[PDB]
């Protein structure tokens, strides 16, 4: 009643955290890819900014 | 019921209302018969007055007593101990949850929560039973899938998934059926369908035959020939 309330609350926070705790992991998965891409990308990028840089 | 069952040697039906209030009846008196009060404050002698009631209904040699026995479960508690020991005396529980009437079906039976052992593989044989474990897992998976819906949403869900979610839906509106006393109490009108043909209309649905269909054109219809009226109706 106040237990029951309680505990079907305390379920669903239970569910939260594993719920946050699934997609934090997730998250890191997908991070590596965005990482390794952005280097690739930032160095390109450089190159066309070496041109910027000394035409000033 | 006794003297049907035995005397008149025929097949009864009998309906009890509510048995709760039987439960409920014995604990009143049990404080004036002066005994100590037991759990949730139920009768010492719950168990046995459950069992006499209970063993009296029965099939025997004679006769064939069909008892439905309706059952109050106070604030949905069947934890409740009086709801408890009459849910293990029952041969064919059927559970009917507050929620499922809320959704809007009607039948109000939680598919879940209502299980009979009457269902096997042999009492109704492979198919029925095959395509009965297919809608139970169909369901309770769609029952785990709705805490991810309900932060997430539908993104971290598969194709599979999806296409599990819209078949659940379209089951669970394929259930909503009109009852004839419920046209008074809803004014549709009834529509009862034979077992065979609701067999074989579930299993179209599984096969996906008809997931073609809108949700809406399962909704509070009877059979597959319902549903695709019901289709037609929408589509008009």
């Amino acid at each position: 009643a106040t237990l029951k309330e309680v505990e079907m609350r305390l379920k669903s926070i239970k569910n939260i955290e594993k719920i946050t705790k699934t997609m934090k992991i997730v998250a890191s998965t997908r991070l590596s890819k965005a990482e390794k891409a952005k280097i690739s990308a930032k160095k390109m990028d450089e190159a066309e900014q070496l041109f910027y840089k000394n035409a000033e | 019921a006794e003297y049907f069952r035995d005397e008149e040697g025929q097949d009864v039906l009998l309906f009890i209302d509510n048995i709760f209030r039987f439960t409920q009846a014995g604990s009143e008196v049990s404080a004036l018969l002066g005994r100590i009060p037991s759990a949730v404050g139920y009768q010492p002698t719950l168990a046995t007055d459950m069992g006499l009631l209970q063993e009296r209904i029965t099939t025997t040699k004679k006769g064939s007593v069909t008892s439905v026995q309706a059952v109050y479960v106070p604030a949905d508690d069947l934890t409740d101990p009086a709801p408890a020991t009459t849910f293990a005396h029952l041969d064919a529980t059927t559970v009917l949850s507050r929620g499922i009437s809320e959704l809007g079906i009607y039948p109000a039976v939680d598919p879940l929560d209502s299980k009979s052992r009457l269902l096997d593989a042999a009492v109704v044989g492979q198919e029925h039973y095959d395509v009965a474990s297919k809608v139970q897992e169909t369901l309770q998976t769609y029952k785990s899938l709705q805490d991810i819906i309900a932060i997430l949403g539908m993104d971290e869900l598969s194709e599979q998934d999806k296409l599990t979610v819209e078949r659940a839906r379209k089951i669970q509106r394929f259930l909503s059926q009109p009852f004839a006393v419920a046209e008074v109490f809803t004014g549709i009108p009834g529509k009862l369908v034979r077992l065979k043909d609701t067999v074989a209309s579930f299993k179209a649905v599984l096969e996906g035959k008809y997931d073609n269909i809108p949700e809406h054109a399962f909704y509070m219809v009877g059979g597959i020939e319902d549903v695709v009226a019901k289709a037609e109706k929408l589509a008009a």
